[PDB]
């Protein structure tokens, strides 16, 4: 008799930057997955693998929820085959993704006048990321060739850049809070399944 | 590790760091041209400066990443732009006294103030109190005063600040591997490295001087006619012979001969469109103004505005709690950020120009996807060109009766329309004679062609020759009357309105041709025609990613500026000035003047 908490995920008080992006996997639970769709109040819910159409009659091992805050035109980058900063820096679902990416906009919580800054992002990167692979570093990117030795300078950037985030911002420079969810199944209990 | 792989990544740093240092560059200058105030005008300052001082960081970094080692174009006009010295490879002390001169040059003419010797009480400023009397008196001698007060009084007071100013502009030019500083504001057509639609600097002036030759015949008809009907108005003072006296052109100038209408209208019996009341008895504002300009987008397959314009333009007066620069601006603040500036009132000037404006954000909109660097119109002219031709598909009655502003029952006939294209060349034919000759005196004076001690003189011997029109009062070296305009005083290209009066012909012409239009080419309306408007939307998403010369092929079919489709928006009218001139003199000698 115990519910999957999902408002712990959605209606958390702070989010996480899309680089250091937080996952919380769900186990044990209840989950009422048509409770999510049936809220006309997210901006961009599609799945992938699994159907939203009222399919909680089913079970899986285990499901995470990954949770970050990215722009209105970056929320593209979250889905299979996608590529772009987001897609290859900073968090990247696989080719064979099974899931739903829950979206929706956040510029009243998530901006204010002057600019909010605390969010940010990674620009730069010597390689793509691998499907559901997190990079928090903070080693300077060399561009050039010379040996940054650890500090900025030419052809040697800090890699973790700062989201402006202001209310008047355009609806693809806004921010958008987005929870993607994960459905996993092994040879195994099968934890969660929800009626 | 290439020299153009290290450089997509330093203009990588370079577009997110921009965009916040630009975004808080106008929102702070934003705050001010709507809430005016000594406070707000140093947050304008400092968030300007800042900018400015980030832009001067990158470009000095931008420099050692050379493009002799560089093949990727778009790469290379992001570089171009950045790497552009300018102001600052001059001393760090005559770059304070070019500012000063810049700063005191516009100061004087904005707060230039002449009184009459019959009543000194009351004194006038250019606007509203000099332009009013140039574009509404019938007064010989009142229009005389304040021509000649003018120049007099705060021309003469630009003078050596424009010597000056001519010394330290050609100093940075050069410096920055120009000839002059004419050869300079000529770079912004320059186009390198693309065979098939490269363009020098030097071509300009050739295809300049070469397409106002087919315009000739047409200007000096408009010009002919115009002077036997200014006989009428002033008979003493008019030859039928000579050029026309400057003091009775419409303005101070002589730029527009738009307000000429009601001495030259040919058919002023015949009813006027002049939708303006038609609007103050329909209760509209300022916001239906532009609501019906966003269907005009929308109806060619454009997208509707952004949510934030309509939050947060102002559109109207402040109405007594701010004041702002209430000149009619279109804003690109970044960060998907679109505003439009202008106090509108219930008028058919303001109803056209709402297109007009609307017009550059669509524009804006348009490019918004390409990098910082490049989110700009294809050259100087294109940006108002685009802005032109959705007056003009507006202000046709073809559009007037669709929108239910004009009565059906209109009689348009072959009068109405003399009417409508003479009161069209007035405004559109009238100034190109005006700008290329301004263009070219400050051309040939940033060379050297034309020394100091004669710039006065040569500057009316072009006055006289090329726009056919002659000084009331002879003007010594001491007076500086180009420097009594605007854009000459305050540091700004003027051949652009030349170019873009061409372009916006080859663009309506290209558009309405792939509209399904029937019919002269003047009564044409684009809307409604979704294939139009995606011919245009294939050239507005480039911005300046690709040359204005492949740009403009995109939508006309050309690779240059050509003169044929303006000449066939007035030739109802060319050929109406050929018979209306058949018993007048077409064409001007130089050796006549009002003061013999
Ligand atoms: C110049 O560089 C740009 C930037 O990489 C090249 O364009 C891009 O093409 C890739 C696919 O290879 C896309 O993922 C990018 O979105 C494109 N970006 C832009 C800005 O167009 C372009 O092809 C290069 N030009 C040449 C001639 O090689
Ligand atoms: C912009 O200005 C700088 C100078 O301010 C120009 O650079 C010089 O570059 C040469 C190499 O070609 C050096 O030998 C000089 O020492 C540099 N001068 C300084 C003051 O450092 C640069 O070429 C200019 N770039 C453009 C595009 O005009
Ligand atoms: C979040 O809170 C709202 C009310 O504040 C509620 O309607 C919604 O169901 C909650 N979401 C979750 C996932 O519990
Ligand atoms: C104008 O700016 C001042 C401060 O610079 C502010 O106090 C005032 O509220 C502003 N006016 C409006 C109408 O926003
Ligand atoms: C704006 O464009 C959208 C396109 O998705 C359309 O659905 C909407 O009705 C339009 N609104 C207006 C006011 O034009
Ligand atoms: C465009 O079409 C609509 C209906 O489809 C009509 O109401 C409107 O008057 C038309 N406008 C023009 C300029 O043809
Ligand atoms: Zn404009």
């Amino acid at each position: 008799t115990n519910l999957c908490p999902f408002g712990e995920v959605f209606n958390a008080t702070t989010f996480a930057s899309v680089y250091a992006w937080n996952r919380k996997r769900i186990s044990n639970c209840v989950a009422d997955y048509s409770v999510l769709y049936n809220s006309t109040s997210f901006s961009t819910f599609k799945c992938y693998g699994v159907s939203p159409t009222k399919l909680n009659d089913l079970c899986f091992t285990n499901v995470y929820a990954d949770s970050f805050v990215i722009t209105g035109d970056e929320v593209r980058q979250i889905a299979p085959g996608q590529t772009g900063k987001i897609a290859d820096y900073n968090y990247k679902l696989p080719d064979d993704f099974t899931g739903c990416v829950i979206a929706w906009n956040s510029k009243h919580i998530d901006a204010k006048e002057g600019g909010n800054f605390n969010y940010l992002y990674r620009l730069f990167r010597k390689a793509n990321l691998k499907p559901f692979e997190r990079d928090i570093s903070t080693e300077i990117y060399q561009a050039g060739s010379k040996p940054c030795n650890g500090q900025t300078g030419l052809n040697c950037y800090y890699p973790l850049y700062r989201y402006g985030f202001y209310p008047t911002d355009g609806v693809g420079h806004q921010p958008y809070r987005v929870v993607v969810l994960s459905f996993e199944l092994l040879n195994a209990p099968a934890t969660v399944c929800g009626p | 590790s290439t020299i153009e792989e290290q450089a997509k990544t330093f203009l990588d740093k370079f577009n997110h760091e921009a965009e916040d240092l630009f975004y808080q560059s106008s929102l702070a200058s934003w705050n001010y041209n709507t809430n005016i105030t000594e406070e707000n005008v140093q947050n304008m300052n400092n968030a300007g400066d800042k900018w400015s001082a980030f832009l001067k960081e990158q470009s000095t970094l931008a420099q050692m990443y050379p493009l002799q080692e560089i093949q990727n174009l778009t790469v290379k006009l992001q570089l171009q732009a950045l790497q552009q010295n300018g102001s600052s490879v001059l001393s760090e002390d005559k770059s304070k006294r070019l500012n000063t001169i810049l700063n005191t040059m516009s100061t004087i003419y904005s707060t230039g103030k002449v009184c009459n010797p019959d009543n000194p009480q009351e004194c006038l400023l250019l606007e509203p109190g000099l332009n009013e009397i140039m574009a509404n008196s019938l007064d010989y001698n009142e229009r005389l005063w304040a021509w000649e007060s003018w120049r007099s009084e705060v021309g003469k007071q630009l003078r050596p600040l424009y010597e000056e100013y001519v010394v330290l502009k050609n100093e940075m030019a050069r410096a920055n591997h120009y000839e002059d500083y004419g050869d300079y504001w000529r770079g912004d057509y320059e186009v390198n490295g693309v065979d098939g639609y490269d363009y020098s600097r030097g071509q300009l002036i050739e295809d300049v001087e070469h397409t106002f030759e087919e315009i000739k015949p047409l200007y000096e008809h408009l010009h002919a006619y115009v002077r036997a009907k200014l006989m009428n108005a002033y008979p003493s003072y008019i030859s039928p012979i000579g050029c026309l006296p400057a003091h009775l052109l419409g303005d101070m100038w002589g730029r527009f001969w738009t307000n000429l209408y009601s001495l030259t209208v040919p058919f002023g019996q015949k009813p006027n469109i002049d939708v303006t009341d038609a609007m103050v008895d329909q209760a509209w504002d300022a916001q239906r103004i532009f609501k019906e300009a966003e269907k005009f987008f929308v109806s060619v397959g454009l997208p509707n505005m952004t949510q934030g314009f309509w939050e947060n333009s102002m559109l109207t007066d402040p109405g007594n709690v701010q004041k702002a620069v209430c000149h009619p601006t279109a804003w690109d603040l970044g960060k998907g950020d679109f505003r439009i500036l202008m106090c509108t009132k219930v008028t058919m000037d303001d109803f056209l120009t709402a297109h007009h404006e609307m017009g550059h954000i669509q524009y804006d909109m348009a490019y918004a996807a390409q990098p910082f660097l490049l989110r700009n119109g294809a050259n100087e002219g294109f940006h108002e060109a685009v802005g032109e031709i959705m007056s003009l598909s507006a202000a046709t009655p073809k559009h007037l009766k669709s929108i239910g502003l004009l009565s059906p029952d209109f009689q348009e006939d072959n009068e109405t329309e003399i009417n409508f294209l003479l009161k069209q060349a007035l405004t559109i034919v009238g100034t190109l004679p005006f700008t290329y000759m301004l263009e070219k005196w400050r051309w040939m004076v940033f060379k050297g062609e034309i020394p100091k001690d004669q710039w006065m003189k040569k500057w009316w011997e072009m006055k006289r020759e090329i726009v056919g029109v002659v000084e009331p009062v002879p003007h010594d070296e001491t007076y500086c009357d180009p420097a009594s305009l605007f854009h000459v005083s305050n540091d700004y290209s003027f051949i652009r309105y030349y170019t873009r009066t061409l372009y916006q012909f080859q663009f309506q012409e290209a558009l309405c041709q792939a509209a399904k239009h029937e019919g002269p080419l003047h009564k044409c309306d684009i809307s409604n025609s979704t294939e139009a408007g995606q011919k245009l939307f294939n050239m507005l998403r480039l911005g300046k990613s690709e040359p204005w010369t492949l740009a403009l092929e995109n939508v006309v079919g050309a690779k240059n500026m050509n003169v044929r489709p303006l000449l066939n928006y007035f030739e109802p009218l060319f050929t109406w000035l050929k018979d209306q001139n058949k018993n007048s003199f077409v064409g001007w000698s130089t050796d006549w003047s009002p003061y013999a």
